[PDB]
């Protein structure tokens, strides 16, 4: 599994405790849970950055008087969501993944959808690349900018629940 | 040739709408360049729709704009889509002409328009050319509203009465 | 280059809709390209000519800046006549020029004689599109000239 | 529906004024506009058969245990719902919710040999309920296991006499419906109910829908 | 085709008026075709003007007795004059009443289902079916413009060419009657038979929104 996608950077294949050398057959389940998790973790970055600087017009509710401009950045914007729209979000999320997006297969535990790749989700309306090369380029940048999207999604969480803001103080 | 293309539209009853038979003597290199200068104008059509539809339900950025000389993205906002195009400075709006004009000489030197009719190969959603000719007649068909769309916006906010059913 | 005339450049190829030149004889390709280079001739030296007479305006005095005002709030009758009379004589050496047997339309030099290279069709086709910048320049100041009542450098 | 309302009627069948049969319904077809009509037709009478039915026992007598009890019996029915809690209300109508979402599952229907009404299969057949997540000892049709040892043709009678039943009860709730708000609306009853409130809505004590 | 046109007309009262126009407008050519095309433009013509017509005439007559729609907006305005309660109707109303019957004569114009127009050999006066083409409209919605409950359907053509003439000699008549209408709104003492009903109106009916040009200066 040394030849596969994501070990191509100064490291090349990096598996210090061994998961995919001890279960080589186990790979493409490890595959689809980070693919999961880079472009959850780059929708969390750029939500994160983006709300500093840019926000909604207009109320959230009209019933608890509550505005887009009002919800501070982070963790207590998410507080002050009411429980309909925060019911709403996760019937989204829910819908999104259990029939739309569907990364498993298989009763409990889900091993991959058919021979498809792991995250192979959407499906015909979704850009295809040709040009192997350009395809390997393309699904490197996303395995790799998906890991650094993990750590920093990890870094403004652990931010935010110790301060008021994701900033680093001194930033 | 004009009888190929994509923009054959069904509300027209599938034929292609030429009243002043403008494409009736045009030759290819410029059929493929008066279709490369409809899908530009589609394009920017749509994105100065949703730009100010943006603009006028207020949305705006958060900051300052050029802080030498005031001028916040609130300033901007708050004088209206169409009068607060005047409150950006001359600087901002020559470098984003020139940022513009860059991506339009890389483009016109990498796919010109009198071979390459509008298409600057980005990638594709589909395969299958069906279905990529309904999606081409839905980008058309979308640019098109857009064309009437926006010129409409800039009539209903200079001369009040125009438009009726125009929000804000 | 395209039917032995120099133009087609990179933005736009060879710009013929409308189709005014499909099926012509040559005598009216040759009539267009005239037609063509003197309106850029005539248009760089109107555009340069309110550029700096805007600003640089030394041969009368205070003499405005709108452009339609220049030509009669002074300007005497002579000055007219002989500008007139200059652009006369060279429209004359200009049907003098089309009546030769060897008219390259807008050709005073007459270049059939002497060897070309493309970089010869380079500098024609850097002549005719500054001529067309100019044509748009000139015909964009003086419309502001009559809107608003200022030059070209005023204005901003 | 098809010519055999003869069956169910003589002299009159297939009526039909408002033909209703063939408008195509959603681009579906004729034999799914038929088979929508007759899920239609016996759906509201099964609502209005137990409706009128529960109308004639909720005026005289009202069930001992707490809740919907104590209130007004001398009053409308129509009314008696308004005094009901907001609970009271959602849960009544989310029960049926799944009662009407159960018995459209396609897949639930094809395991008893049926399928969906317009697809093909009986206008009214609810499914024997042997599939949920947790198993319940009463189902809803035949609870005992009664009468489904009938043959056919006690089926198609049944079937036949739940239809005309069926619309002689829509006329029956509705125009009782009627006579409690805009009182004289029925000279035969004109004896009954009061409350000028809209019966078509469920929530108008206790909000508003803007 | 002007003969077709006497066909026509030799069942319309009979042989006794026939091919009748004192300014022929037939054997015409118009905008740049031919003379059947302009037949077909005008025997369209005429019947879209009927069909309004009619439609009109049965509207003023309900509008005028007093039958008016509960609901919320036409409750606002009380009056009788059919024409004043257009004018004082909310300006949106009156422009999604002329928006929404444009969209219903775009789809008439539109032929995906049947193959000719009415100038190149359709049938004048034919609205085409919402659902005989039902991959080509925006959105699915059924019951059609004409017929929306197939009531006719299946009929004899002889009963569908008799309907064609009763439509087109109803047309007629209702054009002259809501004209009719229309004048005794503005010019009394025109119109005899009709002096004592109708309101004195002013505001150029052939105008909608806004008003104050008329033909005052007859
Ligand atoms: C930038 C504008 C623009 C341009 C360049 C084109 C270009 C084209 N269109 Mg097109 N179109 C446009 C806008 C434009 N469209 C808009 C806004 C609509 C919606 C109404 C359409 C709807 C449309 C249909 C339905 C069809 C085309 C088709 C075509 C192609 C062949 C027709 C042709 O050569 O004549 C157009 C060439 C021009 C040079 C037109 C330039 C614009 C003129 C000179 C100015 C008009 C001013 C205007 C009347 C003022 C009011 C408009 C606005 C303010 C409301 C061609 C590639 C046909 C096609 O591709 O079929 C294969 C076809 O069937 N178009
Ligand atoms: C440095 C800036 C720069 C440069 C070099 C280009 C270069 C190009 N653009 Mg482009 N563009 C730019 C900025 C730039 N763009 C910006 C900021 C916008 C707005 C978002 C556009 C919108 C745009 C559209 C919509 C189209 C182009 C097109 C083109 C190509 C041909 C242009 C042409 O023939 O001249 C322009 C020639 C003219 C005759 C001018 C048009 C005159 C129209 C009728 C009136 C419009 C008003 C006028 C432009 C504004 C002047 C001020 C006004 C008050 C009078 C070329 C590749 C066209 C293309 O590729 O088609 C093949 C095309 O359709 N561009
Ligand atoms: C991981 C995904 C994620 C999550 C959970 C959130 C969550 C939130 N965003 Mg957000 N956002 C995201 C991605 C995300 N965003 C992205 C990718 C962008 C664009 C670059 C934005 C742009 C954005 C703006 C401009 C605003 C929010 C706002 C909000 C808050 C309330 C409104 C809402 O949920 O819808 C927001 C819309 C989306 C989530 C759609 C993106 C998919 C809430 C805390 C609002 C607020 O008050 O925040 C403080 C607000 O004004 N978001
Ligand atoms: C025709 C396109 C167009 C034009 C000319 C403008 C022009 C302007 N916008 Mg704007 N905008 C647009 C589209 C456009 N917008 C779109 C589509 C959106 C939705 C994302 C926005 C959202 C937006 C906001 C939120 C704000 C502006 C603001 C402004 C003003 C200040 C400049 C600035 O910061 O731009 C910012 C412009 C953007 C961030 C959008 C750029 C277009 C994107 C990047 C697509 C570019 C495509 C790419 C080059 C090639 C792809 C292939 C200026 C008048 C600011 C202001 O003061 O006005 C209220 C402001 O706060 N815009
Ligand atoms: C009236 C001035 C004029 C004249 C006579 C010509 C003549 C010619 N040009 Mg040319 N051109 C002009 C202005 C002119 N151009 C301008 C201003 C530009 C810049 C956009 C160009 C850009 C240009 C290119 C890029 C190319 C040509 C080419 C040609 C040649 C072949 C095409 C043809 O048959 O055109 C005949 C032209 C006419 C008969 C003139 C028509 C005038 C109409 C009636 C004007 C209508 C109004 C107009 C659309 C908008 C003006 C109003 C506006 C200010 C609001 C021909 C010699 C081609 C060439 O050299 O091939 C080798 C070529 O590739 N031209
Ligand atoms: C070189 C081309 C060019 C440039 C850079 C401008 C530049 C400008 N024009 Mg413009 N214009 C041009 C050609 C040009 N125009 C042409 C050829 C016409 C004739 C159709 C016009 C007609 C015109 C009008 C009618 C108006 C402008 C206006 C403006 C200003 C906004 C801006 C300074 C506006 C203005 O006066 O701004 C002060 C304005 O109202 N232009
Ligand atoms: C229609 C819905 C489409 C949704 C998909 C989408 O939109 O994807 C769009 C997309 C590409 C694409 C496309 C496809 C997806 C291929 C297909 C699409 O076409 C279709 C529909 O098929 C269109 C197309 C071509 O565009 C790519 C999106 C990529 C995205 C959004 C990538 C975020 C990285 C963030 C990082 C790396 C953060 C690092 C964070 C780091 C490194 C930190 O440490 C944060 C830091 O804070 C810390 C902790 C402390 C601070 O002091 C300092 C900073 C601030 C540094
Ligand atoms: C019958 C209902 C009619 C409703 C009216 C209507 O229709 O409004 C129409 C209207 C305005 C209007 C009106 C009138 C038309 C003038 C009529 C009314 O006047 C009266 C009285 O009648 C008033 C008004 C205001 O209503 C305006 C319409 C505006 C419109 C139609 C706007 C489309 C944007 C598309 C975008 C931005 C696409 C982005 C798509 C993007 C950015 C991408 O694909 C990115 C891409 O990465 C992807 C994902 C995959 C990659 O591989 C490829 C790329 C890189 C390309
Ligand atoms: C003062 C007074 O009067 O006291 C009155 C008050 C009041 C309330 C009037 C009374 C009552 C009771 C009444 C009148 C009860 C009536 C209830 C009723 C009649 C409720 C209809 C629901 C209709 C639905 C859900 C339609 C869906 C329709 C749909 C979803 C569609 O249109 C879909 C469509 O697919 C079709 C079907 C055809 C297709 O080709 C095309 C399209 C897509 C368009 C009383 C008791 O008499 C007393
Ligand atoms: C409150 C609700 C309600 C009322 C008031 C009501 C009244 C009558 C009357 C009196 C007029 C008759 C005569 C009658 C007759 C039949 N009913 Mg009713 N019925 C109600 C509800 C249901 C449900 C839910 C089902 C059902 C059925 C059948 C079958 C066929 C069974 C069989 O063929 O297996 C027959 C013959 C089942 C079904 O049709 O499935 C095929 C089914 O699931 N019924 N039903
Ligand atoms: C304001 C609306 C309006 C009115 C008041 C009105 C009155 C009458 C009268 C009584 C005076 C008759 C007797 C009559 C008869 C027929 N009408 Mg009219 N009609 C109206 C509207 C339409 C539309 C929209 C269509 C239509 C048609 C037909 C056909 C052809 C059927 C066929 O050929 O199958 C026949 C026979 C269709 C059409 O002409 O198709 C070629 C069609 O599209 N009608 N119609």
């Amino acid at each position: 599994v040394e030849t596969e996608l994501g070990a191509t950077g100064p490291l090349g294949y990096w598996d210090p405790f061994g998961f995919s050398v001890r279960n080589p057959e186990r790979f493409n389940r490890y595959r689809a849970v980070e693919l999961k998790h880079g472009r959850i973790a780059m929708a969390a970055t750029t939500g994160y950055m983006v709300q500093s600087f840019l926000r909604w017009p207009g109320y959230l509710s009209t019933s608890a008087n509550i505005k887009f401009a009002d919800l501070p950045n982070g963790i207590a914007a998410f507080k002050a969501i009411p429980p309909a729209g925060l019911f709403q979000i996760l019937l989204f999320i829910g819908a999104m993944e259990a029939f739309t997006w569907r990364y498993y297969e298989g009763p409990w535990p889900g091993k991959v959808p058919e021979g498809k790749a792991p995250g192979d989700v959407a499906g015909d309306l979704w850009v295809r690349y040709t040009d192997p090369e350009e395809k390997a380029f393309k699904l490197n940048a996303e395995i790799n900018n998906g890991r650094a999207a993990m750590m920093g999604s990890l870094g403004m969480l652990m931010h935010d629940h110790i301060l008021g803001t994701w900033v680093p103080p001194g930033f | 040739a004009v009888t190929d293309l994509v923009g054959a539209s069904t509300e027209v009853s599938n034929k292609v709408w030429d009243p002043l038979k403008l494409s009736e003597n045009m030759d290819e290199s410029n059929l493929k360049l008066v279709r490369a200068a409809e899908l530009k104008h589609c394009r920017v059509a749509m994105l100065a729709t949703v730009g100010w539809l943006w603009t006028a339900t207020g949305t705006h950025f958060e900051g300052m704009l050029s802080t030498s000389s005031g001028v916040s993205f609130a300033d901007v906002a708050a004088a209206g889509p169409l009068l607060g195009a005047a409150k950006v400075p001359a600087a901002g709006i020559w470098q984003m002409i020139a940022a513009i004009g860059a991506l339009e000489v890389y483009w016109e030197n990498k796919y010109p328009a009198a071979e390459c009719g509008g298409d600057f190969g980005v990638p594709r959603v589909t395969q299958d050319p069906a279905k990529f000719k309904e999606i081409q007649l839905a980008e058309l068909k979308n640019g098109r509203l857009a064309m009437i769309g926006i010129i409409s916006f800039a009539c209903a906010e200079a001369i009040p009465g125009s438009v009726p059913f125009y929000p804000f | 280059k395209v039917n032995g005339m120099v133009g087609d450049c990179k933005p736009l190829g060879y710009f013929d809709p409308l189709g005014f030149s499909k099926d012509a004889s040559p005598e009216t390709m040759a009539k267009f390209r005239e037609a063509e280079l003197k309106h850029g001739r005539v248009a760089m030296l109107a555009c340069a000519g309110m550029i700096t007479a805007d600003k640089f305006h030394p041969l009368f005095g205070g003499k405005l800046s709108s452009n339609p005002l220049l030509a009669i709030t002074q300007v005497p009758k002579l000055g007219l006549l002989q500008i007139l009379l200059f652009i006369g004589f060279m429209e004359v050496f200009g049907i003098l020029n089309s009546r030769r047997p060897d008219y390259e339309p807008g050709n005073f030099l007459g270049t059939s004689q002497w060897e070309t290279t493309p970089t010869w069709d380079a500098y024609q086709l850097r002549e005719l599109n500054n001529g067309r910048l100019a044509m748009f320049g000139a015909i964009g100041m003086l419309t502001h000239a009559y809107i608003t009542g200022k030059g070209p450098l005023e204005l901003l | 529906l098809p010519e055999l309302s003869k069956k169910l009627n003589p002299v009159l069948g297939y009526w039909d004024p408002l033909n209703l049969a063939e408008l195509n319904f959603w681009g579906a077809g004729d034999d799914a506009t038929v088979g929508f009509l007759r899920h239609a037709e016996i759906k509201h009478g099964r609502v209005a058969m137990a409706a009128f039915v529960g109308y004639c026992v909720q005026s005289n007598v009202h069930f001992p245990w707490a809740p919907f009890n104590s209130i007004p019996t001398n009053i409308a029915p129509a009314e008696q719902w308004a005094q009901l809690p907001e609970a009271a209300k959602w849960q009544i109508i989310l029960f049926v919710g799944f009662l009407e979402v159960y018995s459209e599952h396609s897949f639930i229907l094809e395991k008893y040999g049926q399928k969906h009404y317009m697809k093909g299969g009986k206008p009214g057949f609810f499914p024997d309920f042997d599939t949920m997540v947790h198993p319940v000892p009463l189902n809803l049709w035949d609870p005992l296991k009664a009468y489904k040892g009938a043959s056919a043709e006690r089926k198609a009678d049944g079937l036949l006499k739940e239809v005309n039943n069926g619309r002689l009860a829509m006329i029956g709730i509705m125009g009782f419906c009627a006579e409690a708000r805009v009182p004289g609306a029925v000279p035969a009853l004109s004896n009954i109910a009061h409350y000028a409130g809209d019966p078509m809505a469920p929530f108008a004590a206790n909000f508003h829908l803007p | 085709e002007s003969l077709s046109d006497l066909k026509t007309l030799a069942t319309g009262l009979n042989p006794v008026v026939g091919y009748w126009d004192p300014l022929k407008l037939g054997e015409a050519e118009f905008w740049d075709n031919t003379n059947e095309e302009t037949i077909g433009w005008l025997r369209h013509a005429e019947i879209k003007h009927g069909r309004v017509a009619m439609a009109g005439f049965v509207g003023f007559i309900v509008q005028a007795n007093g039958i008016k729609f509960p609901w919320a907006p036409f409750n606002a305005i009380t009056s009788t004059s059919p024409p004043e309660q257009w004018d004082q109707l909310p300006d949106a109303a009156k422009w999604q009443i002329i928006l929404g019957v444009g969209f219903l004569e775009w789809w008439s114009e539109i032929r995906v289902d049947g193959t000719p127009h009415y100038m190149k050999g359709g049938k004048p006066g034919y609205v085409p079916d919402f659902d005989a083409t039902p991959d080509q409209l925006p959105h699915w919605v059924g019951l059609n413009l004409y017929d929306p409950l197939k009531w006719s359907k299946g009929a004899s053509a002889e009963k569908k060419q008799k309907g064609l003439l009763t439509e087109l000699n109803n047309g007629r008549l209702a054009m002259l009657g809501i004209m009719g209408f229309v004048s005794e709104a503005k010019v009394p003492g025109s119109v005899p038979l009709l002096k004592g009903l109708v309101a004195p109106y002013t505001g150029e009916v052939m105008a909608p929104f806004a008003t104050d040009i008329d033909w005052s200066s007859w």
